[PDB]
Order: structure tokens, then sequence, then C-alpha cells
């Protein structure tokens, strides 16, 4: 069933016991922290075996 | 506890796993801050059931 | 609410 990705992440915030408005009011910070954290996986795997 | 949904002309709230549309009200919903922050927020009426009761 | 709508 399709759902917009920010609304799926708001359901996942409810699943950890954080209210949905915490995601919608911080959405750009949460997206940046995710994009940054994937960049660290990329760098660590690029760095060492 | 639900998701906001539209049939094209009207806005409802439903439970997430089964389509059961209800009118959007001050007891179906909670407030947090102003309209300027949320990406993709929409303008619609929220009905307040107390106001016609005070109008009795 | 109905006891309060007495006032
Ligand atoms: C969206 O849902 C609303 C339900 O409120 C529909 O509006 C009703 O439509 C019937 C048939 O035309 C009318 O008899 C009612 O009086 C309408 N109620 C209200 C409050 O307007 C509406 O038709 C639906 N829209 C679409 C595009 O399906
Ligand atoms: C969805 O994209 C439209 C432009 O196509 C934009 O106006 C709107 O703000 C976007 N909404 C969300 C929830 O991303
Ligand atoms: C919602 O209402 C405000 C009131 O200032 C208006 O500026 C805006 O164009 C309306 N529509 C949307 C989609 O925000």
């Amino acid at each position: 069933l399709q759902i917009p990705f920010a609304m799926q992440m708001a359901y996942r915030f409810n699943g950890i016991g954080v209210t949905q408005n915490v995601l919608y009011e911080n959405q750009k910070l949460i997206a940046n922290q995710f994009n940054s954290a994937i960049g660290k996986i990329q760098d660590s795997l690029s760095s060492t075996a | 506890e639900g998701v906001f949904v539209s049939n094209g002309t009207h806005w409802f709230v439903t439970q997430r796993n089964f389509y059961e549309p209800q009118i959007i009200t001050t007891d179906n919903t909670f407030v947090s801050g102003n309209c300027d922050v949320v990406i993709g927020i929409v303008n619609n009426t929220v009905y307040d059931p107390l106001q016609p009761e005070l109008d009795s």
C-alpha cells in the first residue's frame, strides 16, 4: 500500500513512543541526520576491509 | 490514532488498517504549534463539538 | 458535560 515516506517515518516515531509532530516539526533535521549517517557507512566501507 | 485522507472534495480521518472515515474534530486530533513548519500541511475546517452544545 | 450545561 503506498504511503508518503515522511508519513511512514511518522508512524515509526509513534511505534517507538515519540509523538508524530516531533517528526513533522523536525523533518529536515531527521532527513539530514539519516543522509549523514549513510555517508558514514559509505566512508567506513570505502576505508577498511 | 489514524491518518488524514480525502475522497477528492472532503477531508476525513481514518484508522490506518481499515477504511472508516470520520469528520475531523478537536477530539479526533491534537494541536502542535503553527502552520508554517510542517511540509505539506493542508487548510481544512476542524469541528469543535462543544460550540453547538454551548449554543443550546 | 450535561451537568455543566445546567450553568
Ligand atoms: C466525499 O465525501 C462526502 C461525504 O460527506 C460526499 O458528500 C455527500 O455527497 C452526497 C451525494 O452527493 C450528498 O447527498 C451529501 O449531502 C454530501 N454531504 C456533504 C457533507 O457534502 C462527497 O460527495 C464525496 N466526494 C467525492 C468526490 O466522492
Ligand atoms: C509534494 O510535491 C508538491 C509539488 O509536486 C509540493 O508542492 C508539496 O509541498 C509536496 N508535499 C510533500 C508532503 O512533500
Ligand atoms: C492556506 O491559508 C493561508 C492563509 O494565509 C494561505 O496563505 C494559503 O495560500 C492557503 N493554502 C495553502 C495550501 O497553504
